[PDB]
């Protein structure tokens, strides 16, 4: 019945980044993005998202 | 000693109007708004115009590209297209000599 | 007159974060008879400044002080009327921040004033009684001249 956790979690949903500290409540557990691929000015900005406490910062 | 100008007093110049506007640049630390030296900046990164005059800040596509609250967005939505038409043939033409 | 502000600095730190710009250092000063922390910058290729220096601080609405309204345009043929040139560095720049440390339920005891020189930024804290002259967005000359 433990196993079965494991079984049939799935949906590979988190990317288990764990490597970016949040600036609102210090908390690692964060995820990016990757968009707005080449295009005229817009470059490649990786955005970071603490879930626990929302706060968004830029990769700058 | 001598009589030494700055950048942003001839882009000062070049902006129309009394355009009000904050934006940030690219490489704006992250903790220099919630630490001290907040409006001190020592990286020059945080854009203020005031007045129609560049106060302080390095411009970049975050402030002079295709982004919403861009200047060249609240030149329009303040000055209207003849006047943001000539801000942009007065940007290209200093900068470009 | 116009000298909103007149004070002998000592300089205490050269780029504490590190040197961002080459021609431009950032020097923090702290006054005496007075306790005023000074932020600066100040173009360093032109005027070279050392730690443990000592310079004249002067503010002033205008250079003529003579009670003469500046026009804030250059006019460099009239240096006729008698400018105060007793000073080595001279800038020109607008004030644009005032700070308080209160909550406006009393009163202000102490207050930050920011001025920009043509993108060269300068913070000066201190008590309110040497900041009252300070109006934002007023034009303000610095005049700096080293002591030996
Ligand atoms: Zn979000």
């Amino acid at each position: 019945k433990e196993a079965i956790r494991e079984h049939q979690m799935a949906k590979t949903g988190g990317t288990q980044t764990d490597l970016f500290t949040c600036g609102k409540c210090k908390k690692k557990n964060c995820t990016y993005t990757q968009v707005q691929t080449r295009s005229a000015d817009e470059p490649m900005t990786t955005f970071v998202v603490c879930n626990e406490c929302g706060n968004r910062w830029k990769f700058c | 000693p001598r009589p030494l100008w700055t950048g942003k007093q001839i882009f000062s110049l070049i902006i129309p109007g009394h355009i009000n506007c904050i934006r940030t640049h690219s490489t704006h630390p992250d903790d220099e708004d919630s630490g001290p030296y907040k409006h001190i900046s020592p990286g020059d990164t945080k854009v203020v115009v005031e007045n129609g005059e560049l106060i302080m800040g390095i411009l970049c596509k975050k402030s002079l590209g295709t982004s919403a609250g861009s200047l060249v967005h609240i030149s329009y939505l303040e000055m209207g297209h003849d006047i943001t038409r000539l801000f942009y043939s007065n940007i290209q033409t200093v900068i470009n000599n | 007159a116009g000298i909103l502000f007149e004070d002998i600095f000592d300089v205490k730190d050269i780029d504490p974060e590190g040197k961002k710009f080459d021609r431009v250092s950032r020097l923090h000063c702290e006054s005496e008879s007075f306790k005023m922390d000074l932020i600066l910058d100040v173009n360093i290729q032109i005027y070279p400044v050392d730690l443990g220096d000592k310079f004249r601080l002067v503010i002033a609405s205008t250079l003529y002080e003579d009670g003469t309204l500046d026009d804030g345009e250059y006019n460099p043929t009239d240096d006729r009327p008698s400018r105060a040139d007793q000073f080595e560095y001279v800038m020109y720049g607008k004030v644009y921040r005032i700070e308080g440390d209160e909550t406006s339920t009393e009163a202000a005891t102490r207050l930050s004033a920011y001025v920009s020189y043509g993108g060269l930024l300068m913070r000066l804290q201190g008590d309110a009684n040497n900041l009252h002259g300070f109006e934002v967005d007023s034009r303000v000359y610095l005049l700096m001249k080293k002591l030996a």
